[PDB]
C-alpha cells in the first residue's frame, strides 16, 4: 500500500476533529499505479494555483486518461475491479489532502455510468462512447455553467465597476478578463492575499497580464481601504443545506465587514458544487496543513533562511497550527449565480431536487 | 356534521373524546396512536361505494376531531396525511378510468387550467407506514446529529419534558471520545418534576450535569455553546409550540448573544396550518399549585400557561429522520407529506 | 476557637472561589462574644426577608447597642482589645454570610470615628455623643435619603401605570404603597418570583395587605404576560466603578426582557452603595449558598415531600448549584434614582470621588 503513520509534531489539546500529517516522497510504490495520479498526488501536495474549480476538471481528465488507457481483460470482465481500483484512487487522494463535494459528486457519476452500460456491448465501441459523454458532461456542467455565471453577473454588474475579490477561483478570474478584455469596462479590482498561500498575489499576477489596474490588499490592513468599495465577490467552494458557505481563509471577516458597511455580499457559484451534508461552523470539519509553511520569513515560497524559528518539539510546549477552509455566514451572503440562473443562499437545497 | 351516521358502526370516537377533554390520554405520540387506530376502525369496518364522496366524510370527521381538542395537533397531522396518501392514488386512478405534463413534482399552474379499483389495500398499506415512520425518529436523526457537539463545549438545556431530545442527549453521550458540560434549566411551574427526572438520568448516564434554576441563565451565558428545544409540534413558516414552560426566554438570550438554537421534534410533529394567532392554539395551565388559600387568592389573579411558542427568527436548524432542515424550508417538506386542498377541513 | 472544614455535598468543577459552606448549630466558642451579634448572624444565615437596604441598618443598630452595653476596663483604654473584638465579629459574619458594600462602608466608617476620638476622654461623655451622632449620620444618608428618591419618583410617574416588579427591596414596597395609598393613580403590579428566596411572595403579601390589584407570575411564564404593559422596576445591590448593575438573581434577564419588547427599565439606588472594587461578571466574587435551598417541590416553603430527589452525597457525578448574586449588563437600564435626583449608570464613580 505504501506508507503509514509515524509523522512529526503533536495532536494538539484544541482542534482536533479531523486526522493531520501521507505520502509525499515517492519511495516503494505499487506496480499498477497509473503515473497520472501520482503526478497529480504531489502537485496537491505543495499547490499553489488551483481552487476547487480547477481540481475536479484536472481529476476527470486524469480519469478520461485512465480510461482510454484501460483495455478490457480476457478472463475478467469490465466491471469486476475498476471499482475497486476508483475505491484504492479515492483512498490515496484522502491520504494525500482532503476532498471536496464536487468530486464525490464526479465519483457518483462514474459509478451510475458503470452501472448503466452492460457487459455484452463490443469493448471498443464502449469506451469510444463512454468518453465522449463524459467530454459532454464536462462541457455541461464545467464549462456551459461557468459560461451562465459570466452571463448572470454581465446583467446585474453596473457601468465602471469596484470588485473586491479574495482566493484563487478560476470563475472569477475569468469573470475579471471578460470584463477587461471583451465588454470593454473601467475595473478597479482589490484582490486580498494571506501568509501562508499567495493565491491572491497570483490572482493580482494574471490581472496584470491582460491589463487591469489591481490593489493589492492584506488581512492587518483591511479598515482603511473600504473606508468607496461597492461590490463584493467572494471565493466560492461549497454550499451546504443549511446557508452557509464552506469557504477559504478570512472571507468570513469581510463578510462581516461588508454586513456592517452598507452593501450585501455577492457569491459565484456553480449548479454541482452543493451539498446536502450540513454543518454550522468551522469547528466540525477542519481541512488542516502542516506547521511547515509557516516557519521562514515571507517575501517568496522557497527560501531556505536562518534566523530564529523552526521548533516544533525542542522548545517548552510550542504549537504553531492554523486552518485552510473556514465558515461563511447565513444572512450576510445573499447573491447566488448558479446553473438555474437565479436564487439566494437561503433557498438551500432547491435545485439539489431539481438537479 | 353530526354522529348520527356513525353510533353501531362505530362507537370509539366518544372515547376518544372523552380521552381528548378530560387529559386520560398524554403524549403526543400516544394521540397520533389513537388517531391511527381509529382511521384502521373506520377503514374496515363502513361502506363506500363512491370516493369523493368517502374523502368528503373523512373531512368532516377530521373537522369534527379538530373542534373536539385543538391542542391535539398530531391527530390531526396524521389523518391529513392519510388524505394525501389517498389522493394521489385517487389522482392515478381517474388517469385509468379516463383512459400530461409536469416540469417538477408538483405545479402551480394545473390549478388555474381545467383538468372501481383496490384503493383500500393502499389506504391500510398507508396507515401501516406512518405508524412505522412514528416508532423509529431517533434512528434517523442520531447519524446527522451526533456530528455538532464537540470536545470542551458546554450545551444548555430548555425543556426536558420531550422523550425524543433525551434520547438524542444519550447517544451523543454514549461515544467515549466526546466530552460535554451539560446546563439544565429548571422551569418552575410546569417542568420541575420532569427536570429533575432528567437530571437523575444524566448523572445515571455518568456525564457532568448542572442544574441550574430559572434566574441563573445569565451568568453562565458567557461558556454557553449550543441551544436545544424540546418542542411537541412545528408549523409552516417555522414557529414551534414547546413541551410547556421555559422556552422563549432562553431563546431570547441566546439570539442576544448569537448562541445556535437547534430544533429536535419530527415530521409527524410537523402541521401544515398556520399558527396565526399565539392565544388560540397555547392553552394555559391552573393557577391551584403555585399558591395555597382561595378566600385571599380571589384578590391574587395568578397567571400561568402550559405550551409556549417561539417565533421563527430565533431556531435556525430542524433536524428529523430525512435529514437536517430550515425553517425557510421546512414548509416544503409539509406540502411533501400534505396535499394542497387536505390543508382547510 | 470555633469551628472548621465539614463542608456537606459536591464541590462541584466550575465557580470556585467564594465561601458557600460553618456553624449552623453552635458547639463551642470564646468566652467573651456578645450574643446579639450571634444572633444576628443566625438570622441573617437563615433569612428570607431581607434584601441589600435593611441589612445594613440592622447592623448600624446592632453596632449602636454594643456601644451603649460597652463598659471601659479599668487597666486598658478604651481601644486595646475593641479592634480585636471588632475583627472577631467580622470574622463571625464573614463565616456565616459574606459582608456586603454596604457593611464594607459602615465598617470603614466605624474604623474613621475610632480614629478622630483619641483614648483621652472618660468613658460617659464619650459614648453620649458617638450615639447621638450615629443617628444622625443614619438619618441623614439613609431615611431622608430614600423619602427623596421617593418624592422623586412621585413625580415621574404618569397617568395610566402598568408595571412589572421584582425583589425584597424596601425602597421599592414603599414606592410601590405610596402609590397605592396617597397618590390614588390608576397602578397595577404585577409580581415575579424567584426560588432561592421568596421575595416576590412576600412583596404580593405586602399590597395584599394594603389592598391593591395584583398580577402574580414567575420568571418562566414572561412570554404571555405582556399580551398595555409599560414600566418594568428593579432593586439594585451596589453599583461598581464600571458601572455595571451588581444586583441579586432575576433581574438581568427581565432586563432584556423588557428591552426586547420596546420599553426600558428603571432601577433604584442610595448614595453610599457605590464601591472602588472593579469587577465585571458573576464568576469574581459572589454569595454561594448550601443546595438546602434547592430541595423544597414548589407550592411553600414548609412542605417535606419524599418525591424524587433527596441526595446530593451518595450521587456519583451530581453538581447542584445555584447562584444568588448577578452581574447585570450596562446598557440594558436607562434610569437611575440617586440622591442627586436622577442621572445615568455610566456615571459610575461621580459620587465616589465626592464621598
Amino acid at each position: 500500500p505504501g506508507i503509514s503513520s509515524v509523522i512529526p509534531t503533536v495532536l494538539e489539546q484544541s482542534f482536533d476533529n479531523s486526522s493531520l500529517i501521507s505520502v509525499k516522497e515517492l519511495l516503494l510504490n505499487k506496480d499498477l499505479i497509473h503515473p497520472s495520479i501520482l503526478l497529480l498526488t504531489s502537485h496537491l501536495a505543495h499547490y499553489k494555483i488551483v481552487g476547487s474549480i480547477p481540481r475536479c476538471i484536472a481529476m476527470l481528465e486524469v480519469f478520461q486518461i485512465v480510461i482510454k488507457d484501460y483495455q478490457t481483460p480476457k478472463g475478467t470482465t469490465l466491471s469486476r475491479n475498476l471499482t475497486s481500483y476508483l475505491s484504492h484512487q479515492i483512498d490515496l487522494l484522502k491520504k494525500a489532502r482532503p476532498l471536496s463535494v464536487t468530486m464525490g459528486n464526479a465519483i457518483r457519476w462514474l459509478k451510475q455510468e458503470i452501472s448503466l452500460i452492460d457487459p455484452s456491448t463490443p469493448d471498443k465501441a464502449a469506451k469510444k462512447d463512454l468518453c465522449e459523454k463524459i467530454g459532454q458532461f464536462a462541457k455541461e456542467k464545467i464549462e456551459l455553467a461557468d459560461q451562465l455565471i459570466i452571463d448572470n453577473a454581465s446583467t446585474q454588474i453596473e457601468e465602471s465597476t469596484t470588485i473586491v475579490t479574495y482566493g484563487s477561483s478560476k470563475v472569477l478570474t475569468e469573470l475579471l478578463l471578460h470584463n477587461a478584455i471583451s465588454l470593454k469596462k473601467n475595473i478597479k479590482v482589490i484582490v486580498v492575499d494571506s501568509r501562508p498561500l499567495f493565491e491572491g498575489r497570483k490572482m493580482a499576477e494574471t490581472l496584470r497580464n491582460a491589463g487591469v489596474n489591481v490593489m493589492y490588499a492584506l488581512i492587518t490592513s483591511l479598515d482603511t481601504i473600504f473606508n468607496d468599495v461597492d461590490y463584493v465577490f467572494l471565493g466560492a467552494h461549497s454550499i451546504l443545506s443549511n446557508g452557509f458557505l464552506y469557504s477559504r481563509a478570512g472571507t468570513a471577516m469581510l463578510a462581516m465587514s461588508a454586513k456592517r458597511r452598507n452593501i450585501p455580499v455577492l457569491v459565484c457559484c456553480e449548479s454541482l458544487k452543493f451539498s446536502q451534508r450540513v454543518q454550522l461552523d468551522s469547528v466540525t470539519f477542519n481541512e488542516l496543513a502542516d506547521p511547515n509553511d509557516l516557519v521562514n520569513i515571507d517575501y517568496e515560497n522557497p527560501v531556505e533562511r536562518r534566523g530564529n524559528k523552526g521548533a516544533l518539539l525542542n522548545q517548552f510546549i510550542k504549537e504553531r497550527k492554523f486552518e485552510k477552509k473556514k465558515l461563511a455566514m447565513e444572512n450576510k451572503p445573499k447573491g447566488n449565480k448558479i446553473g438555474g440562473k437565479k436564487g439566494s443562499e437561503g433557498e438551500s437545497k432547491d435545485a439539489s431536487n431539481e438537479e | 356534521h353530526p354522529n348520527a351516521a356513525t353510533s353501531d358502526v362505530n362507537v370509539t370516537i366518544d372515547t376518544f373524546v372523552a380521552k381528548l377533554k378530560r387529559r386520560q390520554v398524554q403524549g403526543s405520540y400516544a394521540i397520533a396512536l389513537e388517531t391511527l387506530q381509529l382511521l384502521m376502525r373506520f377503514i374496515s369496518a363502513a361502506r363506500w361505494n363512491h370516493v369523493n364522496d368517502l374523502i368528503e366524510q373523512i373531512r368532516d370527521l377530521g373537522n369534527s376531531l379538530e373542534k373536539a381538542h385543538p391542542t391535539a395537533f398530531s391527530c390531526g397531522n396524521v389523518i391529513r396525511r392519510i388524505l394525501a396518501v389517498l389522493r394521489d392514488e385517487v389522482e392515478e386512478d381517474t388517469m385509468s378510468t379516463t383512459v400530461v405534463a409536469e416540469p417538477l413534482i408538483s405545479s402551480m399552474f394545473n390549478l388555474l387550467q381545467k383538468p372501481k379499483t383496490d384503493y383500500r389495500q393502499v389506504a391500510i398499506q398507508g396507515i401501516k407506514d406512518l405508524i412505522d415512520e412514528i416508532k423509529n425518529i431517533d434512528e434517523g436523526i442520531q447519524q446527522i446529529a451526533i456530528d455538532l457537539i464537540h470536545d470542551h463545549e458546554i450545551l444548555l438545556t430548555p425543556t426536558p419534558d420531550s422523550k425524543t431530545v433525551l434520547k438524542f442527549l444519550i447517544t451523543a453521550r454514549e461515544r467515549s471520545n466526546r466530552t460535554f458540560t451539560v446546563l439544565v434549566t429548571e422551569g418552575f411551574p410546569n417542568n420541575t418534576k420532569n427536570a429533575h427526572e432528567f437530571a437523575k438520568k444524566l448523572a445515571q448516564h455518568n456525564i457532568e450535569t448542572l442544574v441550574v434554576p430559572d434566574s441563573a441563565v445569565f451568568a453562565l451565558m458567557s461558556r454557553v455553546g449550543k441551544v436545544i428545544i424540546g418542542t411537541k409540534a412545528v408549523f409552516v413558516n417555522g414557529g414551534t409550540i414547546s413541551s410547556n414552560s421555559g422556552v422563549s426566554s432562553v431563546c431570547e438570550c441566546a439570539r442576544e448573544f448569537r448562541t445556535p438554537v437547534f430544533a429536535v421534534a419530527g415530521l409527524y410533529k410537523l402541521s401544515p396550518l398556520y399558527p396565526f394567532d399565539v392565544e388560540k392554539f397555547v392553552e394555559f395551565g391552573g393557577s391551584q399549585r403555585i399558591l395555597p388559600r382561595m378566600d385571599p387568592r380571589k384578590r391574587l389573579d395568578t397567571v400561568n400557561q402550559i405550551t409556549d411558542y417561539v417565533p421563527p427568527e430565533n431556531i435556525d436548524i430542524y433536524i428529523t429522520n430525512v435529514g437536517g432542515f430550515n425553517p425557510s424550508f421546512i414548509y416544503r417538506i409539509a406540502w411533501d407529506n400534505y396535499k394542497q386542498i387536505d390543508v382547510h377541513l
